[PDB]
RNA sequence: CGUGGAGGUCAGUGACGAAGCCUAGACCGUAAGGUCGGGUCGAACGGCCUCUAGUGCAGAUCUUGGUGGUAGUAGCAAAUAUUCAAAUGAGAACUUUGAAGACUGAAGUGGGGAAAGGUUCCACGUCAACAGCAGUUGGACGUGGGUUAGUCGAUCCUAAGA
RNA sequence: GAAAUUGUUGAAAGGGAAGGGCAUUUGAUCAGAC
């Protein structure tokens, strides 16, 4: 049928999200095949840097493809005949210490970044550069579907100097700065979360000071323990986390902007800032505009947050960016600033001027193109799935068997040609690109100063359904991502912050879908090659007394054992090298 | 997809738009009834019937 | 707001104003005086009626030279129309009306329109086009109108007599006598 | 109420177009058939089978019939209530002469 | 929808007058779409539209 | 008798309402006019003694402005002609499409230009005002796109002339 | 925010104009009084 019914409706939502056998694998291909991938960039990473000079440094615009062109190699030996949707989950993106994300370069610009920043520069000196200097945090974000199953890497690797005083290739010295006290947060967090997915299954060995028999888990259990985890840490949670439930062609990220009914999970805004900092007046006036948008299933897509509560037979994602504070005398709000492609906007020696590298084709928006090399590229990014993707991936050249200097040329004489199909199909909306963002503290004391003239609420942003529209919410009304750019363009009280961002994935299991164990947490992207801290000493730590502390402690190493009655399996990387 | 969309609306430009088309129509008429008396002033006509 | 002078009482009552409307005001003006007074439910569908031409508006006042139709006879009069645009409007403030009134909690069919009134709208102004080269004005005669119905009250009933009596001294020893009379 | 029907009438055009404007002549017709099919079963909604159009106009607007046998159905109306539940609508039959022939119901099957 | 264009473009594309355009008044929302010539020229091979047959002037009788 | 301004005076009146305006409410004066109450209004004004003048209106086929009666009347009639369905639509005599009927009938109601127009061409949006009925359409309104010459013109030559 | 002019309500009146004058009737409406 052409009409989209409540036959199937049942058919596509409720039956492909099934937990059966003949799923399971699909999402198991997708956790090696991801940490496969983590597995290989870190092997470049390092062998670059850390180790002895292999005669070139590769770049960050070198290393995307490289990965990318190697995930391509493992989808072309799985499912090839069985599953007509194989690809790129997520582009790999490679960032840096003050980028929250999005940042996936194709080749052609690393003459483009150079020349645009050639003037205002010293703070991006790595991201402008592609070559990695020393002490940063750098996120290598991946994904990839098999059948529209969405398994996602996330983690942050630490560089280091290079101490050949040791023969035995030493990072020398710890981690020292507040930098290191976000990574051990977040990489604290990520476990913290992974011991509370196993008491959803059964309320066995759950925390008792916590949540007793009466919540396996809660909306609230989870958002209450990563604040805490944070506030031990002093590392401000970012306005972009979240804990997501998900689907065959249904992931978090793949259209943020599309609305979803039935959503599930937790989420984590700006929003969500005052409410903590206004938990100390309890006055309960919500000042509310009757505005009908993003009204159909609000109940369902609002995203309520206190109303999730975990599932068996679920398939979640844990995503954490934790934004450390360099010591901020007042109280601020954490907030995301966006990078534009045009030098005029600013004086400002610490901007970044660049270009967003991942798209994103809405099926929402029809028009008709005029051009005829727009078209060539409309129709080959419907020959693409659901998910974010840059102009690279489209090509008959990209997977490139055999990499030379011949083929490197065979892309960037077509990715000129993909540009300007690109520019028609911008304009019209037929696709939104991926924002490129930047972590963003500001001083409360701006925005209570507040004088606006009040104005647009216009949707033009990425943000999802509720929590955008106003952004900072009605108890500080007046205020839109507007006149939030304006304050926060007031620059002596604007400060910049390094980011430490964690995606795991978590397939929960009874002990119909897992026999040998007994009921399981299955931990994609959770692999023990691919969860490896770095050096790190910060003294803030481990705040003891608090119940909800305790009951960490308790559940860290509960987890730790054989006698728990959820066994956490780690999937393993694959084997990379065959020649 | 429960994104329900419709709307545009705004009205600070219609409103606004709406006082121009009223304000200036009171000109035109205005600069009717300043000319009505005189617009058939004529000099130099030729009657046909009258000596 | 603040309508024509009402004798109403004002929480009893709805009010609905249109203004600066496309309208004949000589037309709508007349079709408000046959509606006046009215029960609310009756003049609705009469207002139908007139535009299938079942009833018509009497025209009362100005009335010159038109021709005269037999539906005339109902209201006891031989000039009479159809006016179906000075209708629409009317049954517009009317079924507004209605509204503004079942938001107030006022009973529907114990409603009537109590006062309508049509005053004249400023003149709008084109131009025309006549013989020997001459121009001469070409206007419309846009209307006001503003409708108020009221809750039907028949509950008033109210005793006044007030006689504060002088009476002469002779007029008193005269009525003494009528009832010494044993009257 | 009012049931649904089918019927064949024959129609004098002739008699109900008599002095009319030549110009003017077909298109009284027009509002001489819906008029008619008001008549009887008296819809008061009445539509035209564009073939019964080219019925009227074949001969060109002086040039009407004198007869036609006009096959006239009552319906039921949908949707969107017009102040009527009930349709009219007349279409042609096909036929050697339109004369002599009586009104007759037909059977609907 | 306002089919002024679409029936335009026929007379030019097909290079006949636009009397002799057939628009198919089944598909009035897909000519709709049209909107430019080599639109026009996939509508064209489809059958959505055609030029209609001359009107016949006999010379028998002469 | 009154009016616009000046010198003087009532240590005059006034945001607790000044001036103005409305008032089949009152009062003095033969009258010109003064005086009070009510309503409306929101910032300056009045009495006496004197000075001054662009100092008093029913008119002038008076000057500009404003409005009736006439009157929902005159009229909206040349160019042979329109009709049925569907679509769109808060709404269709008039828009779009199909169908049928007709007209210009090659000295055309066809296809191109000069003079003049200056964006009226085209498209997306749109219907307050304009298209002497309508309006979902437009030579209207709002946002934009559109004119590519070695060979077509100007340019050069000379004509009556300047 | 005046007048002309106009709508609504109130009152009043009217056999080919209306309007004014002297005078009192009937209807309204107000001062003086101590
Ligand atoms: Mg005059
Ligand atoms: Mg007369
Ligand atoms: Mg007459
Ligand atoms: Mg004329
Ligand atoms: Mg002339
Ligand atoms: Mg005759
Ligand atoms: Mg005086
Ligand atoms: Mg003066
Ligand atoms: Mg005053
Ligand atoms: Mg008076
Ligand atoms: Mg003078
Ligand atoms: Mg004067
Ligand atoms: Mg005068
Ligand atoms: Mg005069
Ligand atoms: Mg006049
Ligand atoms: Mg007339
Ligand atoms: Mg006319
Ligand atoms: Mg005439
Ligand atoms: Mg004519
Ligand atoms: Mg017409
Ligand atoms: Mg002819
Ligand atoms: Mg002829
Ligand atoms: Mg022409
Ligand atoms: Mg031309
Ligand atoms: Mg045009
Ligand atoms: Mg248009
Ligand atoms: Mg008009
Ligand atoms: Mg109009
Ligand atoms: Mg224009
Ligand atoms: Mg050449
Ligand atoms: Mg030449
Ligand atoms: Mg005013
Ligand atoms: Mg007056």
């Amino acid at each position: 049928a052409l009409a989209i019914s409540h036959e199937d409706t049942q058919i596509l939502l409720k039956d492909k999200n099934i937990l059966q056998e003949s799923v399971l694998n699909k999402y198991r291909t997708a956790g090696q095949i991801a940490q496969t991938a983590l597995k290989y960039v870190t092997s470049l990473i390092n062998d670059s840097y850390h180790s002895k000079t292999t005669q070139r440094q590769l770049t960050v615009p070198e290393l995307c493809l490289l990965t990318d062109s190697f995930i391509l190699t493992r989808l072309e030996q799985y499912y090839k005949n069985k599953v007509n949707e194989r690809g790129i989950a997520i582009p790999t993106t490679i960032d840096i210490d003050q980028i929250s994300g999005g940042w996936c370069p194709e080749i052609d610009d690393t003459q483009n970044l150079l020349n645009w920043n050639k003037g205002k520069d010293s703070t991006f000196a790595s991201s402008v550069t592609g070559t990695l200097r020393p002490g940063d945090l750098v996120k290598i974000t991946l994904g990839v579907h098999i059948d529209g199953y969405t398994s996602e890497v996330s983690h942050t690797m630490v560089i280091y100097p290079v101490d050949e005083t040791k023969p035995i290739l030493q990072p020398t010295g710890p981690l020292l700065g507040g930098k290191a006290d976000a990574v051990a947060a977040a990489h604290i967090a990520m476990e913290t979360v992974v011991a509370l997915l196993a008491c959803a299954l059964t309320p066995e060995k759950l925390p008792a000071s916590l949540g007793g028999t009466s919540s396996g888990i809660t909306g609230q259990l989870i958002r209450t323990i990563v604040d805490t985890i944070a506030r031990s840490y002093n590392c401000g949670v970012v306005p972009g986390s979240r804990v997501r439930r998900i689907r065959r062609f249904l992931a978090g990220q793949n259209e943020g902007i599309v609305a979803e009914r039935e959503y599930k999970g937790v989420v984590w805004t700006e929003s969500h800032q005052e409410a903590d900092l206004l938990s100390n007046t309890d006055a309960k006036d919500l000042t509310v505009v009757d505005r009908g948008q993003s009204t159909p299933f609000t109940n369902v897509s609002a995203i309520p947050s206190d109303d999730f509560v975990v599932q068996s037979g679920e398939v979640y994602l844990i995503d954490l960016k934790m934004a450390s504070l360099e010591h901020c005398t007042k109280k601020g709000l954490v907030t995301l600033e966006t990078v534009d492609s045009y030098t005029g906007k600013s004086h400002k020696a610490g901007e970044l001027i660049a270009r967003p590298g991942a798209y994103v084709r809405d099926f929402a928006q029809t028009h008709i193109l005029k051009l005829k090399t727009s078209r060539q590229l409309l129709t080959k990014i419907d020959k693409q799935g659901v998910y974010p993707f840059k102009l690279s991936h489209l090509s008959s050249n990209f997977p490139f068997v055999h990499e030379n200097e011949e083929e490197l040329q065979s892309l960037k004489k077509d990715l000129k040609s993909f540009r300007l199909g690109m520019s028609e199909i911008s304009n019209n909306y037929l696709c939104v690109e991926s924002p490129i963002q930047i972590a963003r503290w500001v001083p409360w004391d701006h925005i209570l100063k507040a004088t606006n003239p009040n104005g647009n609420l216009s949707y033009d942003a990425t943000s999802t359904l509720t929590l955008p529209g106003h952004e900072l919410p009605l108890p500080k009304l007046g205020v839109s991502a507007i006149k939030l750019k304006s304050l926060m363009n007031s620059t002596k009280e604007s400060i910049s912050l390094p980011v430490a961002r964690e995606c795991n994935t978590i397939v929960l299991c009874d002990s119909s879908v897992s026999t040998t164990d007994r009921p399981e947490l299955l931990r994609l992207t959770g692999g023990s090659k691919t969860c490896q801290p770095s050096w790190i000493h910060s003294q803030h730590e481990l705040n003891p007394q608090d119940s909800i502390v305790q009951g960490i402690f308790q559940l860290a190493t509960l987890a730790k054992d054989k006698r728990f009655g959820l066994l956490l399996k780690e999937t393993q990387p694959m084997k990379q090298k065959s020649v | 997809e429960t994104r329900s969309f419709l709307p545009a609306f705004d009205k600070k430009g219609v409103q606004t738009q709406q006082r121009v088309w009223q304000t200036e129509r009171f000109d035109k008429k205005r600069l009717d009834k300043r000319s009505a008396k005189f617009v058939n002033n004529q000099p130099h006509y030729r009657d046909q019937l009258l000596q | 707001a603040r309508y024509g002078a009402t004798s109403t009482n004002p929480a009893k009552s709805a009010s609905a104003r249109g203004s600066y409307l496309r309208v004949s005001f000589k037309n709508t003006r007349e079709t408000a005086q046959a509606i006046n007074g009215w029960e609310l439910t009756k003049a609705q569908k009469y207002l139908e009626q007139v535009l299938d031409h079942q009833r018509a508006i009497p025209f009362r006042r100005f009335n010159s030279s038109i021709g005269r139709t037999a539906q005339g006879k109902e209201f006891g009069v031989t000039k009479a129309r159809w006016p179906a645009k000075s209708v629409k409007f009317v049954q517009g403030l009317l079924q507004n009306a209605a509204a503004n009134a079942e938001a107030k909690g006022l009973d529907a069919t114990k409603l009537y329109v109590s006062h309508i009134q049509v005053n004249q709208a400023p003149k709008q102004r084109r131009r025309t086009y006549r013989a020997h080269g001459r121009i001469n004005k070409y206007e419309s005669s846009p209307s006001h109108i503003e409708l108020v119905v009221t809750e039907k009250e028949e509950a008033v009933a109210k005793a006044a007599e007030k006689k504060v009596v002088r009476l002469t001294s002779r007029q008193r020893g005269r009525i003494a006598a009528q009832k010494r009379i044993a009257a | 109420l009012k049931d649904v029907v089918t019927r064949e009438y024959t129609i004098n055009l002739h008699k109900r177009l008599h002095g009319v404007s030549f110009k003017k002549r077909a298109p009284r017709a027009v509002k001489e058939i819906k008029k008619f099919a008001k008549l009887h079963m008296g819809t008061d909604d009445v539509r035209l089978a564009p073939e019964l159009n080219q019925a009227i106009w074949k001969r060109g607007v002086k040039g009407v019939e004198y007869r036609l046998r006009l096959r006239i159905s009552r319906k039921r109306n949908e949707e969107e209530d017009a102040k009527n539940p009930l349709f009219s609508y007349v279409e042609p039959v096909l036929v050697a002469s339109a004369k002599g022939l009586q009104t007759v119901v037909v059977e609907e099957d | 929808a306002n089919l002024r264009t679409q029936k335009r473009l026929a007379a030019s594309v097909v290079g006949v007058g636009k009397r002799k355009v057939w628009l198919d008044p089944n598909e009035t929302s897909e000519i709709a779409q049209a909107n430019s010539r080599n639109a026009i020229r996939k509508l064209v091979k489809n059958g959505t539209i055609v030029k209609k047959a001359v009107t016949v002037h006999s010379k028998s009788r002469t």
